[PDB]
């Protein structure tokens, strides 16, 4: 019925992050994912998108993250690596069903990252 | 400031003097051609006649702010009619200073096209109060035009004349001119009586239409005569002549010399356009 | 001025039959020889016509000018002066005026406040031998006065017919008009007259009801020897034959019965002898029933439409509208929406089709 | 021609004047009055015109100038009130016609508010 | 938010809803998985700004 993304925390260049997009439904395995980016203030982007056989990235994540399914908790989950400090955007995430069109965007989780 | 409506109608709208007279500096309309105006028809015209500022004219045109626009006489950029202006000191001018030609100078609020607003009552600039007839604040809103006979370029009075008229509302009374042709008879030419067309050759009749008919018709319902509009009389109208045309030939390996028949034609108008001649012979079947 | 002659004789409004009268020509087209059909707005053949008298008893009411009206008077001693037109005959729209006179007549159209008793004065007998005109009063003010040009007189028991016939088609004014002897034949005579266009008049204006003007202290008053007739024109077909002159000597009205009919089909006043076909029968409809399933449930138009989650386009939403009373006239009027675009139908004819199955797609 | 014109005087302050202007003809049921005035040495302006049966007043002049007409005699009676010395002026009384033509120039006559 | 679907194959027939995130094989030789300046995404977002 909706989806809540949560996480996003304070951590160090080139470390590991743990974000997670739980929906409130039955059959979101069916439900692929799609990750969007936004920069702070600028123009929007996407991510990533585990639909069911294959995987697709973007070309700033290009093979640098470990994109996982949770299917038997019908959840979608992102593994951050080799985060740089030039990517401080907003993570999204969201998912449309096959039938009777219709979204269940998210709202938004940080990926502020520092630069030493 | 008082301009005034005036209702024209039934009558005919011909430029003859209005465009080919150079007493106007400025023959301008926004909708049509100065040539176009007499070959068309028109509706009723609100025509607006004063007299401004020689460099306010541009408030004139519609689009355009300042006093005159906001105050006195506002356009819409949708104007059709036509806008005539020239020069006029020798006629609006007087000795002493023509000041009788007021612009409006205060408004509580900039007005809309084709508003009359003669009420004039309290106007403060600010948020003093302003009772009875003078205080503070209390600026008056209407000032004369500098016309003097030593008025330079731009402030010299300049008559301005605008034709405006709505279209597609009303019955269509009034139209240019109407142009007449010396009429000609026995001839197969373009006939063309109070708009009606086609081709054909007018011929002096025998029939006496009736004063109120001025179209004569046949069993098929095709014109055949017309009554002629300026000089009352009735001209048959025939077809100009044609028929099939039939060329009698022998053999080509007996003779290569032909005979050409001119089904259902007099002889006479064969040469109009084997037009020489030299070989006639008018038959029942042709010429 | 006006004053409200309120002095009658209650005498109901009694009825005549118009014979062969009312025929004018439909168009300014001469014909030789030659008979014509043509359906225009005519006075039906054998038609009741309203009869009133001017006595005692002055009859003046208002007419509803209902497509056309015949007028004709059989007024000798002529007193009567003219016509009143228009819809609202207060000054807030443009009226008609038309009057009369030994040499002059006048054609008047202002937005005219017409009091409800219009009528123009004659004095009696002001010891001068001779009856003199004056204190007319038909109106109160002319407020916007347009069209008011000046024609020339059209004055020609009782001897004189003055059969009007007026017609006011795209705002066209039309009137029409003949004058000929009459010998007694209280009642229309019985012969044929065709009635010669007089004017156009370019009014523009729409014209509901009419009211004529006669001649004339006002409680206790007895009216001038006078009758007029009062037809109303409906559009019927008619067959009228032109002689070598080109006037209408005779004319068939194509509906007035079945020899008429068979006239008005063969062309030809005279018919031979057999059998003619002619126009169909039917049987026209009597009454109109609707039958809809009676169910009470309005459909959920509310959260289809004003929605605050619309998905986006290539995942738009697709419902499924069913079993319900859908109301499409609370969408159509609403103007709110800035494309309500219907192909396979009118958005105005949405009230009353009853739907197999309704998709809806919002994005 | 012209249009007659009467009713200018000197007065001091608290008088009652009233200004004629009455235009020849046989159509004053259809005739509009516009009206001028022009101080000595100062800029002449519009006092008050009265079109059809509408009366209307400048700033200086409403409430203090009673403007009427005269429909049997064709005469147009301006009641005067209030006078202030600003005011003294010479009056240009304009009569014409629904389409404004039928222009006829008045005079004008000598009106002048004395101070106190 | 409002996204919309740019790269396909082919028309879509009437009615039908193409809502497949897969990428699409825009370039003549194809790449898979992820893109560079081919096989691109086939889905962009509207820039709906007031
Ligand atoms: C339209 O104008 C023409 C020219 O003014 C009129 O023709 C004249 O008619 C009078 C009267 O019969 C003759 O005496 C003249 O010789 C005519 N002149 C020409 C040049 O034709 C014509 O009559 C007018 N139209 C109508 C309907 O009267
Ligand atoms: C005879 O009748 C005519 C009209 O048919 C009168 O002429 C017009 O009368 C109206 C009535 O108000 C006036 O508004 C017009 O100005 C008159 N026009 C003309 C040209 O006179 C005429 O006055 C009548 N005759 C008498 C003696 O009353
Ligand atoms: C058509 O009208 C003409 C003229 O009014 C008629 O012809 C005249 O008729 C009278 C009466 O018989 C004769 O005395 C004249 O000698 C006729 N004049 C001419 C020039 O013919 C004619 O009779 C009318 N025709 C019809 C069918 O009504
Ligand atoms: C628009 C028009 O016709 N103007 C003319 C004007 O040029 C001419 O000087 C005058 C002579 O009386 O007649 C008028
Ligand atoms: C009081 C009276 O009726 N006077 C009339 C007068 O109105 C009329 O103009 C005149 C006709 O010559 O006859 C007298
Ligand atoms: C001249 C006239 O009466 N025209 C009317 C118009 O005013 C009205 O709006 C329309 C129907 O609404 O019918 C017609
Ligand atoms: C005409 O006559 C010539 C004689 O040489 C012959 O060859 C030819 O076929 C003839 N043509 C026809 C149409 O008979
Ligand atoms: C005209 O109306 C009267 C009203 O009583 C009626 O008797 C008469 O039959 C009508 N005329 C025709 C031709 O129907
Ligand atoms: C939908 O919203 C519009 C405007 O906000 C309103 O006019 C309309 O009544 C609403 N629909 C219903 C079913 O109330």
């Amino acid at each position: 019925v909706q989806l809540q993304e949560s996480g996003g925390g304070l951590v160090q260049a080139g470390g590991s992050l743990r974000l997670s997009c739980v929906a409130s439904g039955r059959t979101f395995s069916s439900l692929n994912i799609v990750w969007f980016r936004q920069a702070p203030g600028k123009e929007r982007k996407f991510v990533a998108a585990i639909n069911d056989r294959n995987t697709a990235y973007a070309e700033s994540v290009k093979g640098r993250f470990t994109i996982s399914r949770d299917n038997a908790k019908n959840t979608v989950h992102l593994q951050m690596n080799s985060l740089k400090p030039e990517d401080t955007a907003v993570y999204y995430c969201h998912s449309a069903d096959v039938n009777g069109g219709m979204d269940y965007w998210g709202k938004g989780t940080q990926v502020t990252v520092s630069s030493h | 400031y008082a301009w005034n409506r005036k209702r024209i109608s039934n009558c005919v709208a011909d430029y003859s003097v209005l465009y080919n007279s150079a007493s106007f500096s400025t023959f301008k309309c926004y909708g049509v051609s100065p040539t176009k105006l007499n070959d068309l028809c028109f509706t009723n015209v609100y025509a607006d006649s004063f007299v401004i500022r020689g460099d306010e004219v541009r408030q004139i045109a519609p689009g355009q702010t300042g006093k005159i626009a906001d105050y006195n006489y506002k356009l819409p950029d949708d104007f059709t009619g036509c806008v005539i202006a020239w020069n006029s000191n020798n006629l609006d001018s007087k000795v002493g200073g023509n000041y009788n030609y007021l612009y409006r100078l205060f408004r509580k609020s900039n007005l809309k096209p084709f508003e009359r607003d003669i009420s004039t009552e309290i106007y403060q600039a600010g948020s003093t109060p302003c009772n009875g007839v003078e205080g503070f604040n209390c600026y008056f809103p209407l000032q004369s035009y500098g016309f003097q006979p030593t008025n330079g370029v731009g402030y010299q009075p300049y008559r301005v004349v605008v034709l405006s008229f709505e279209l597609l509302h009303a019955p269509a009374t009034v139209c240019g001119p109407k142009k007449s042709t010396n009429l000609v008879k026995n001839k197969c030419v373009n006939f063309n009586f109070n708009g009606l067309t086609g081709t054909g050759v007018l011929t002096e009749s025998n029939k006496k239409f009736l004063p109120f008919q001025q179209f004569g018709r046949d069993i098929a319902d095709t014109t055949d005569a017309v009554r002629d509009p300026q000089t009352l009389e009735i001209l048959d109208i025939t077809p100009c002549s044609f028929g099939g045309v039939s060329v009698i030939t022998p053999g080509t390996n007996t003779s290569n010399q032909v005979a050409v028949l001119y089904q259902g034609v007099n002889c006479t108008e064969v040469p109009v356009a084997y037009s020489t001649g030299s070989n006639v012979f008018q038959t029942r079947a042709g010429c | 001025q006006c004053v409200n002659l309120t002095t009658r004789t209650q005498l109901p409004p009694a009825y005549t039959n118009s014979f062969t009268r009312g025929v004018y020509y439909p168009d300014k087209v001469f014909r030789s020889s030659v008979l014509h059909s043509t359906q225009d707005l005519f006075l039906p053949f054998f038609s009741n016509v309203t009869w009133f008298h001017a006595i005692k008893r002055f009859d003046n009411p208002v007419l509803p000018f209902n497509d056309g009206v015949y007028f004709a008077s059989t007024e000798k001693s002529n007193i009567i002066r003219g016509w009143i037109f228009g819809t609202t005959l207060d000054s807030k729209t443009q009226s008609l005026l038309i009057v009369n006179n030994a040499t002059n007549v006048v054609i008047k159209v202002c937005e005219f406040q017409f009091c409800n008793d219009p009528f123009l004065g004659v004095y009696y007998h002001k010891n001068n031998k001779s009856w003199m005109e004056s204190e007319f009063r038909v109106y109160s003010s002319a407020n916007n006065c347009t069209f008011e040009y000046v024609s020339q007189p059209f004055l020609m028991n009782f001897k004189n017919l003055r059969e009007f016939v007026f017609k006011n088609i795209d705002g066209y004014f039309k009137i029409y008009s003949k004058h000929t002897p009459i010998n007694l034949v209280r009642d229309l005579p019985q012969g044929f007259s065709a009635l010669e266009p007089l004017v156009d008049l370019p009014i523009g204006i729409n014209i509901t009801r009419f009211q004529t003007l006669l001649a004339l202290s006002s409680s206790g008053w007895t009216a001038g020897a006078a009758a007029y007739y009062v037809g109303y024109l409906q559009p019927r077909t008619f067959l009228l034959k032109y002689n070598e002159n080109g006037t209408i000597t005779d004319a068939v009205d194509c509906a007035l019965d079945p020899l008429s009919e068979t006239k008005c089909t063969l062309k030809s006043f005279t018919v031979e002898k057999g059998i003619y076909q002619t126009s169909n029968f039917r049987v026209q409809p009597t009454e109109s029933i609707v039958r809809f399933p009676n169910i009470t449930n309005l459909c959920p138009f509310g959260e289809v439409f004003n929605a605050t989650r619309f998905a986006s386009v290539y995942a738009w939403n697709r419902k499924r509208i069913s079993n319900c009373v859908a109301d499409y006239s609370v969408l159509y009027n609403s103007a709110s929406f800035s494309t309500f675009k219907c192909y396979g139908v009118s958005p105005t004819k949405l009230n009353d089709l009853c739907f197999t199955n309704v998709y809806a797609d919002s994005f």
